[PDB]
Formats: C-alpha cells, sequence, structure tokens
C-alpha cells in the first residue's frame, strides 16, 4: 500500500495550466524516495515547515505536477499578481501547501521533453452587451476555464484563442491568450502538494 | 459587417514618425484583431503586426521590431501604428485588416489604405490645368472633356466630377513621374449634353497633404 | 518563413473559360492552411477562399478552392469581365504569414477600334509655366497601342510620356493619355499638333489635327 508516484515518471508532463493531479487518500509515502530521483532546486512551503512535510500523517495528500522553467520562479506563489498564479494555477490558501521547483537529471529516463513551456497570459470574457469585459480569475485549481480554447502547448510567442459561447449562456467570447518561454537543456518541473488534515483520522503517513 | 476607415497620406522625412489611424466604424472592437499589411508601390503584400484591444496584446514581424509600436484605444475603439525610425524604403501603402483568432487568422474586411511617402524633397500644390473641350467631335454620343491636374509632388489627389455625382465615364490615369520629383495625372469625363457642355463646373480635386481644393467650369471652345 | 511560387502570372482567357492558379510552397505547409485573396484594380484586397477549401461569406461559387500539403490550386469555373484582378495566395500556415507573389487575370473579350482625341493647350497654363498638349485614346482593347506625336508635319523624339488606365470592371477596355509637355514659349509657327495611333483596331494609323 505504498503511495504511487510511479505515473509521475513517464510521458510528457503537461504544461502549467493543464497540470495533472494525483490524490492519495490511503497509503504510506516516502517523499525523499522521490526527491532523490530529481535535483530539487526550490523547496518553499506555506502553513507548514519544509521539513515538516516529510513526516506527519494527513487525511489526503494531493500532488500536482507540470513543466515550469526556473526563469520565472517568481510568478508561482501567493505573492505574484501575474498570469501564472491568476489565470493558470492557483492553490488553496486555506489548507497547508508545499511547492517544489525541481529539475530532471541526465541519468533519469522516460521523462520526455515538451518542446516549450507555455502559459495562459490572459483570460477574459467579453459580454454579450456592448463592449464590457470581465477577467476570469481561477479559483481553487479550477483548471482555468479558458482551457478548452487553448491547446496543450502554445505554438508561437503570443497567440490568440477565442470561442463564442452558445447564445444564453451567454453570448460572451471566452477570449484567451497564450505565451511561451524558451526551452531549457534539462526539463525543469514544478510540483505542488496540498495536504489537508482530518477531523480525527489520518491516512497518508511517512513510510519509515 | 464593420467597414474600416483609415487616415490619409502622411508625407514624412527619412527619419521621422507616422501614426496611421484605423477607425472601427460601429463603436465595436469585438474579439477581433487589427493586422497591418504593407505593400510597396507596384509590389506584393507583407505582414507587419497584430493587436487585440480586448487584451492589449501586440505582436510584430522580426524585421520591423524595434521600430514599430501598434496600439489601440479600446474605449474610443480606434487602433494605430507608429512606425518610428523609418527610412526612405518604407514608402508604401499600408492596410489595416480584421483577424479571426488562432487557426483562423485570414484577413476578412480591409481598410481603404494610407500611402506613406517618406523623402525630404517637398510638398507642392495641385496646379489644375485648362480643360478646353474639342469642338467637332462625336455626333452626340461622347463629347469628351477633362480637367487636367499637372505640377504637384505628393500623391494622392482624388479628382471627382460633380463632387462625386458624375460617376459614369470618369476615366482617371495613374500619375507618371515628370523631370522633377513631381508627377501629374489626367481626369476626363464624357457628356451627351453637347451644346454648352456645362454641368461639370465642379471638377472638385482634394489634395491630402496640401489640403488645397480647386473647382473649375468647362466651356466648349 | 516560406517563400512560395504562384501561377505563370498575366493570363489571357476568353469569358466562359476555366482558369487555374497554382501556389507551390518551398517549405511544407498544413494540408488546409492557405487563403486565396483577390484585389481589384485600385482598392483593398477582398478574401476569396479561406483554408484552401471553404469560400468567403458572399463569394459566388465559381471560385473553387483545392490543393493540399505543397501545391494549392484556385480554379475559377466560369469567367466574367468583373474578374480582372490580382490574386494572392497567403500561407497563414507558418510564421510570419507569407503573401504570394500574386497572379494577374486579364479577361480576353474584344479588340476595340480606339477613339483618338486631342486636347490642345489653352490660355490658363499658356499664362504660366510649361503648357503641355495631350492625346486621349478612349475605349480600346488591348494594351497594344503606340502613339507618336507629330509636330507641324514633322515626327517627334522620346519627349512624350504615355499613361494607360487599367481595364474597367464592366467595360474591360484600356484608355490612354500620351502627353507632350513643351517649353511655354515654343508655340509660334508649329501651326498643327497630332498623335499617330497604331492598333489592332482600325486599318490605318489614325493621325489628327490642331491648327486653331
Amino acid at each position: 500500500v505504498e503511495c504511487d508516484f510511479s505515473p509521475l515518471l513517464s510521458g510528457t508532463p503537461p504544461q502549467v495550466y493543464n497540470f495533472k493531479r494525483l490524490v492519495f487518500t490511503n497509503c504510506n509515502y516516502n517523499l525523499t524516495k522521490l526527491l532523490s530521483l530529481f535535483s530539487v532546486n526550490d523547496f518553499t512551503c506555506s502553513q507548514i515547515s519544509p521539513a515538516a512535510i516529510a513526516s506527519n500523517c494527513y487525511s489526503s495528500l494531493i500532488l500536482d505536477y507540470f513543466s515550469y522553467p526556473l526563469s520565472m520562479k517568481s510568478d508561482l506563489s501567493v505573492s505574484s499578481a501575474g498570469p501564472i498564479s491568476q489565470f493558470n494555477y492557483k492553490q488553496s490558501f486555506s489548507n497547508p501547501t508545499c511547492l517544489i521547483l525541481a529539475t530532471v537529471p541526465h541519468n533519469l529516463t522516460t521523462i520526455t521533453k515538451p518542446l516549450k513551456y507555455s502559459y495562459i497570459n490572459k483570460c477574459s470574457r467579453l459580454l454579450s452587451d456592448d463592449r464590457t469585459e470581465v477577467p476570469q480569475l481561477v479559483n481553487a485549481n479550477q483548471y482555468s476555464p479558458c482551457v478548452s480554447t487553448v491547446p496543450s502547448t502554445v505554438w508561437e510567442d503570443g497567440d490568440y484563442y477565442r470561442k463564442q459561447l452558445s447564445p444564453l449562456e451567454g453570448g460572451g467570447w471566452l477570449v484567451a491568450s497564450g505565451s511561451t518561454v524558451a526551452m531549457t537543456e534539462q526539463l525543469q518541473m514544478g510540483f505542488g502538494i496540498t495536504v489537508q488534515y482530518g477531523t480525527d483520522t489520518n491516512s497518508v503517513c511517512p513510510k519509515a | 459587417q464593420v467597414q474600416l476607415v483609415q487616415s490619409g497620406a502622411e508625407v514624412k522625412k527619412p527619419g521621422s514618425s507616422v501614426k496611421v489611424s484605423c477607425k472601427a466604424s460601429g463603436g465595436t472592437f469585438s474579439s477581433y484583431g487589427i493586422t497591418w499589411v504593407r505593400q510597396a508601390p507596384g509590389q506584393g503584400l507583407e505582414w507587419m503586426g497584430r493587436i487585440i484591444p480586448i487584451l492589449g496584446i501586440s505582436r510584430s514581424v522580426q524585421k520591423f521590431q524595434g521600430r514599430i509600436t501598434i496600439t489601440a484605444d479600446k474605449s474610443t475603439s480606434t487602433a494605430y501604428m507608429d512606425l518610428s525610425g523609418l527610412t526612405s524604403d518604407d514608402t508604401a501603402v499600408y492596410y489595416c485588416a480584421r483577424e479571426g483568432g488562432s487557426g483562423y487568422d485570414f484577413f476578412d474586411y480591409w481598410g481603404q489604405g494610407t500611402l506613406v511617402t517618406v523623402s525630404s524633397a517637398s510638398t507642392k500644390g495641385p496646379s489644375v490645368f485648362p480643360l478646353a473641350p474639342s469642338s467637332k467631335s462625336t455626333s452626340g454620343g461622347t463629347a469628351a472633356l477633362g480637367c487636367l491636374v499637372k505640377d504637384y509632388f505628393p500623391e494622392p489627389v482624388t479628382v471627382s466630377w460633380n463632387s462625386g455625382a458624375l460617376t459614369s465615364g470618369v476615366h482617371t490615369f495613374p500619375a507618371v513621374l515628370q523631370s522633377s520629383g513631381l508627377y501629374s495625372l489626367s481626369s476626363v469625363v464624357t457628356v451627351p449634353s453637347s451644346s454648352l457642355g456645362t454641368q461639370t463646373y465642379i471638377c472638385n480635386v482634394n489634395h491630402k497633404p496640401s489640403n488645397t481644393k480647386v473647382d473649375k467650369r468647362v466651356e466648349p471652345k | 518563413e516560406i517563400v512560395l511560387t504562384q501561377s505563370p502570372g498575366t493570363l489571357s482567357l476568353s469569358p466562359g473559360e476555366r482558369a487555374t492558379l497554382s501556389c507551390r510552397a518551398s517549405q511544407s505547409v498544413s494540408s488546409s492552411y492557405l487563403a486565396w485573396y483577390q484585389q481589384r484594380p485600385g482598392q483593398a484586397p477582398r478574401l476569396l477562399i479561406y483554408g484552401a477549401s471553404s469560400r468567403a461569406t458572399g463569394i459566388p461559387d465559381r471560385f473553387s478552392g483545392s490543393g493540399s500539403g505543397t501545391d494549392f490550386t484556385l480554379t475559377i469555373g466560369r469567367l466574367e469581365p468583373e474578374d480582372s484582378a490580382v490574386y494572392y495566395c497567403q500561407q497563414y500556415g507558418s510564421s510570419p504569414w507569407t503573401f504570394g507573389q500574386g497572379t494577374k487575370v486579364e479577361i480576353k473579350r474584344t479588340v476595340a477600334a480606339p477613339s483618338v482625341f486631342i486636347f490642345p493647350p489653352s490660355d490658363e497654363q499658356l499664362k504660366s509655366g510649361t503648357a503641355s498638349v495631350v492625346c486621349l485614346l478612349n475605349n480600346f482593347y488591348p494594351r497594344e497601342a503606340k502613339v507618336q506625336w507629330k509636330v507641324d508635319n514633322a515626327l517627334q523624339s522620346g519627349n512624350s510620356q504615355e499613361s494607360v488606365t487599367e481595364q474597367d470592371s464592366k467595360d474591360s477596355t484600356y484608355s490612354l493619355s500620351s502627353t507632350l509637355t513643351l517649353s511655354k514659349a515654343d508655340y509660334e509657327k508649329h501651326k498643327v499638333y497630332a498623335c499617330e495611333v497604331t492598333h489592332q483596331g482600325l486599318s490605318s494609323p489614325v493621325t489628327k489635327s490642331f491648327n486653331r
């Protein structure tokens, strides 16, 4: 009954706005048995200490993984007001939360490389009335409702994807835009753990 | 179906700045980019850049990067380029056109177009020239008369007859370079209204740089 | 960046004849990511075909669109004289979006025995500058018309300058304006001025007469 980080080590990991999820509600986890397989670069945690996320029992451990270069590690936190934390991926401020920004090594295999890291720059809705515009702000993980328009990876430096909602609801072009960043020699990934405790129960526990 | 109305032939000097203004008649910039498209005189279209006022995003071709700023004022809904730092080789007619998005960026509706003419030579006024209809011509069908426009430097000069009424036999010839940088073009019209060959006393001409308008009356001599 | 070939270019075809325009791409493009445009004599280009298959909303379906991967063909099943225009194939497939060299369609209907008129100088720029005479050649087909100025029954040098307008959308005819600007004073004993026209139209050189 060990936690299954196995699916994390294959394929092309998805871009930031399309982050996949792994929810573990009953298993035993040895995280350093994972982080040993990467070259950890930035371990920043809020509402629980970075060392404390290694050994304590929770109710559900949620892990999100994606490709995110170190060039813009500044955008990814509750501090930023840019597009990474506002139209792409927002993690709940209510419950504890760790955020790792790691790197793939050469000696690791079957972590294939997406061509480039892209993210949703802007996500607005242009009302069915005259010209009124309302930005779309992503709530707790929400997949960024502009995600249907934007493909898995954005093609060029700045693109423009728009769709027309069927009339009522709501006649408003769920317009979105995407922007990319240059490839780095080693795949640089970002992981987000969102642990939450229980009423009087604890499953996920440091496999020691 | 939004008609696109642009600005008018800026004459600038090699080393200047031109704000071409494309207006979105309707009041409505919807989810619709403006893409700008060059066309050197007697040549084939290029791409120059794109914007979306809905998001403020702008993109430019690599060659024209560091010299061009394409902006738009979503509230008053009017888009502009500003080709600063331009040479003499950019003397071309510039169009503004409506995007469609990501996989549908074909240019649907286009603007009338705004010829930028960039060389430090001069601006000269459309000196309109005698008409003088030929006497013994056709037996009524076509009494040809035309008010000529010679000696002006920067194009355009649109010459309509009857201030835009007589639109049925207004033959206009493209301007051809003379000995000086100035060029000249000729306007002619056909009247069946033989004796007195009269109502054509407009011969209105508009010069976009000089802003000089000349109207003359035709007399059968 | 994709440099692209077009059709032969100027095409002479009678009305009711099918016309084929080619658009080979030096670099591979998507099977359906190219748009054929048409610009009339003196105007802004209007969309004819988008995606190399679909037609623009309100475009008569003579203008068929086909071709895939490398070669894209625009075929105009029937031709009217209101088709005389310049056609560009733009590959919005790559980046930046490269317009085609462009092909010119010329609808081959009539030979139009021309109408020659003189508009000799009058006392408004014979009271300033350099006067200029002119020779109008209204309604003529095709563009193969040559005019030489005759001054006092003596032939003239290359001091002319002939300007010919594009074919009319309905008329499909080519009108001309050969001009002979002269030194403002030099109108003494040169009693007559004329333009000599050689055309497919009209058996003879149709010369003219000023006197006045």
